[PDB]
DNA sequence: CGTACTTAGGTTAGGCTAACCTAAGTACG
DNA sequence: CGTACTTAGGTTAGCCTAACCTAAGTACG
């Protein structure tokens, strides 16, 4: 079930990535929770985060604080549960 | 199958007062196994028709008429228990299941046949007074703020007691009230209540030929005078 | 008003059998007060449950569990009959009518016992004989 | 079934009696037809038209012809169905 | 408004575990804006009908049924999502929405011509791998 | 399943406007296999909703709204068929069934989408012509009063007619649909209905591959123009 | 002391059969 | 040419499950 346990082992959550200490990534997946808000995927597409483009997760401390990333054409602020259900590969 | 869905919805109304608890559709779809909408449905039918009312608190108030019917039937209920018992010979655990049918097909014309063949009865059987006998065109009423449930009793502390009603609800199991016959908790039979605390715990009582375990439900359905 | 729908077609079909009447969905159309439409349609139903059998002259017969129940019925209405002329006393001209609402309700329990109370007896009040009693056991 | 085609084989019913001639004959039967009326059952218990009681039945001529019968408290007539529905032993 | 109660709940369940979420009642009272009795009677019925079972932990354990249902929703949705997305045009932020009501209606014949039509898609439109290819035999 | 019973109920009304019968709640009973009292329930429970009224002779006249609604449920029914026959590639007998489905769950938002996609198609894969594309903001309408059923064109003296329309009723049995393809009798083919006397006869019609028989109520929702 | 869930008593929508009706037909000596 | 029955389209009463709700509980780190 590449769906649920992903064959590709190096796909990471933006959030375990950014309290990791952040990085480089390509975006991989974006579940069907994150799609609900038609208003946040208006934003995700505005600034570049879409499947097959490379994003900067800013590194955080603390859960149930918002995980800040940078797109192609500029940044925004994801939500805990958010950036939980992003996954990516760190280039 | 319950013959008259409407004069069964009026008897477990009446069944309810008689047993001090919140006449609420909840109940009725207990006691006649019947779905919550089923219920609300014909609740709602027997309103329109004006033989009760659906209170704020939820609460079923019997109207005038609603009032007048359910005496009805419970009176040629009782009246068919004492024709079956005292005459017929039915098994006394058989009778209660037998009478709820008779209730919805006997003509005052018979009611007042079976008044005179079995001597102005005033009590069922198992103990319930008879109503609307003024009604049929037939006595000092007793006074039953003496009388206390066997549950109440065994949370008061228990003791000794005098078994005086068993409700109908009580009635619908057969194999209980068989139980019940053979250990001797029956009308006009002493037994002693045992004491237990908390709500919703099964009561021992011990008759004269034994004991057994009545559950909270069954044990606030049978009234006694306490000794 | 007919307490049970089937049961009074069964021993209506019986009544007419009794009378030597061709027992016909008109028939019971009259004697119940029904529509055409109705009796056609409760018949029908009574059918395919398999209590009857409509022949080709479209005459009503009674299937072997059809005969049992209508038999079953006419017992427990005689039966009452007898307990409510000899026991309750009521007036002879009544009877009937009560006794007509009473066999929907009476159980064989009951019936064995008013066997016991009226001495066994094999015809009603009207003189029109008991049936089934071989099959509660008396 | 005695109930159906009757045991007693000389038991006949009241009509065919009348059109065969009329006769003296003991009440023996009164279908569930008849009992449907009550104010004819009071008639005929007024009249002595109950089983177990002799009755003489006038002899009559053609069918939808309603049937006299003499009882012990007088007489009454009845209607084709009525007269077919009750059953008698002529002496 | 969610047009299959069931499939709704079995899908969120599966939303819940690729989210590496556990899966308990208090989720899809939340997800699906619905009661916490609401939920539970609703989980009662599934787990009578075979589709789920409630744990010692109280976590939702789907069955072999449970999954197979839960899979064949999920990939309808994300295959509709392809769909509107490739062919259709509709807009990007859209598509989920229409997705979440077209995967309650769509036959797995449609699925096989999608399958073909957008040359075996083996993710959404927003990443996701579309499960469940195999039991349509692509 | 009917995924929603009220959307159903108005698209079936209109069908049977479209086939020029008169809209009875007996036609909706046998249409979507429903009961007498289920149907009148849900009857009265949209007419209390304002989508339609009961009239005295009791056919069923849809409201402002009713017709609204049931007009955008056929649109979507058709661009739904449109999508499945000329885009997804659904085999022909099996669209229908699909789209009867897709049509409670399309939003206005993939119409308009379809509508471009589709090249602002008029008429469905069945010849039957796509309303309300107005209320989408989307043509010279048809003259179809040249337009004959199957069965008056057969009772009248038969001949040679063009097909046309097949009407949803005919489109809910897929193996009758298979039987038509096979032979012939689609939209835009030419066949010849041979001549019958009397209501009710089963009309023969022979195809370019073949000929078979139409039930009257099959051959009464197919129509033609005549040579 | 919130988080998750149960207990208790509702609700509407959408199905069903049994059992009654009328009005206007057909079938048959 | 009535007698018996069918065709067609209703009706109310009395049942059901699925699927939503609130208010006020219990159970547990
Ligand atoms: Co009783
Ligand atoms: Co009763
Ligand atoms: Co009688
Ligand atoms: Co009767
Ligand atoms: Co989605
Ligand atoms: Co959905
Ligand atoms: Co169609
Ligand atoms: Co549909």
């Amino acid at each position: 079930g590449d769906s649920v346990e992903p064959v590709d082992t190096d796909l990471r959550r933006v959030d375990e990535v950014a309290r990791s200490g952040g990085g480089r990534a390509l975006v991989c997946r974006i579940a069907e929770h994150v799609q609900l808000d038609p208003d946040l995927m208006s934003e995700l597409k505005k600034v570049g985060v879409v499947p097959g483009n490379e994003i900067d997760i800013v590194a955080v401390a603390g859960v149930n604080k918002p995980i800040q990333v940078q797109g192609s054409e500029g940044g925004t602020q994801l939500q805990p549960g958010i950036a939980h259900a992003v996954m990516v590969r760190v280039k | 199958d319950l013959i008259d869905t409407t004069e069964m919805y009026l008897r477990t109304i009446y069944d309810l007062e008689e047993e001090g608890v919140v006449p609420l559709r909840a109940r009725i779809a207990e006691r006649l196994e019947q779905s919550g909408p089923t219920v609300s449905a014909t609740v709602a039918r027997m309103e329109r028709d004006g033989l009760l009312t659906v209170a704020e608190d939820r609460h079923l108030e019997l109207t005038k008429a609603g009032r007048a019917r359910a005496i009805s039937v419970m009176r040629k209920h009782r009246l068919a228990e004492r024709l079956l018992v005292d005459v017929i010979g039915l098994e006394w655990e058989q009778v209660h299941l037998e009478a709820c049918r008779w209730e919805h097909v006997m003509s005052e014309a018979v009611e007042r046949k079976l008044v005179k063949l079995l001597g102005n009865p005033t009590t069922s059987p198992y103990g319930n007074p008879i109503p609307g006998l003024d009604e049929l065109g037939v006595s000092v009423e007793p006074v039953d703020t003496d009388l206390r449930r066997v549950d109440e009793v065994a949370r008061s502390g228990g003791g000794r007691a005098l078994v005086c009603r068993i409700a109908e609800h009580v009635q619908l199991d057969p194999d209980l009230m068989s139980e019940l016959k053979k250990v001797g908790v029956v009308p006009g039979n002493e037994i002693d209540i045992v004491a237990v605390a908390g709500v919703n715990k099964p009561i021992q009582v011990q008759g004269s030929e034994g004991g057994t375990q009545l559950q909270p439900g069954i044990a606030h359905a049978v009234m006694v005078r306490v000794k | 008003d007919l307490i049970d729908t089937t049961e009074m077609y069964l021993r209506t079909i019986y009544d007419l059998e009794e009378e030597g009447v061709v027992p016909l969905r008109a028939r019971i159309a009259e004697r119940l007060e029904q529509s055409g439409p109705t009796v056609s349609a409760t018949v029908a139903r009574m059918e395919r449950d398999g209590l009857l059998t409509v022949a080709e002259d479209r005459h009503l017969e009674l299937t072997k569990a059809g005969r049992a129940r209508a038999i079953s019925v006419m017992r427990k209405h005689r039966l009452a009959e007898r307990l409510l002329v000899d026991v309750i006393g009521l007036e002879w001209e009544q009877v009937h009518l009560e006794a007509c609402r009473w066999e929907h309700v009476m159980s064989e329990a009951v019936e064995r016992k008013l066997v016991k109370l009226l001495g066994n007896p094999t015809t009603s009040p009207y003189g029109n004989p008991i049936p089934g009693l071989d099959e509660l056991g008396v």
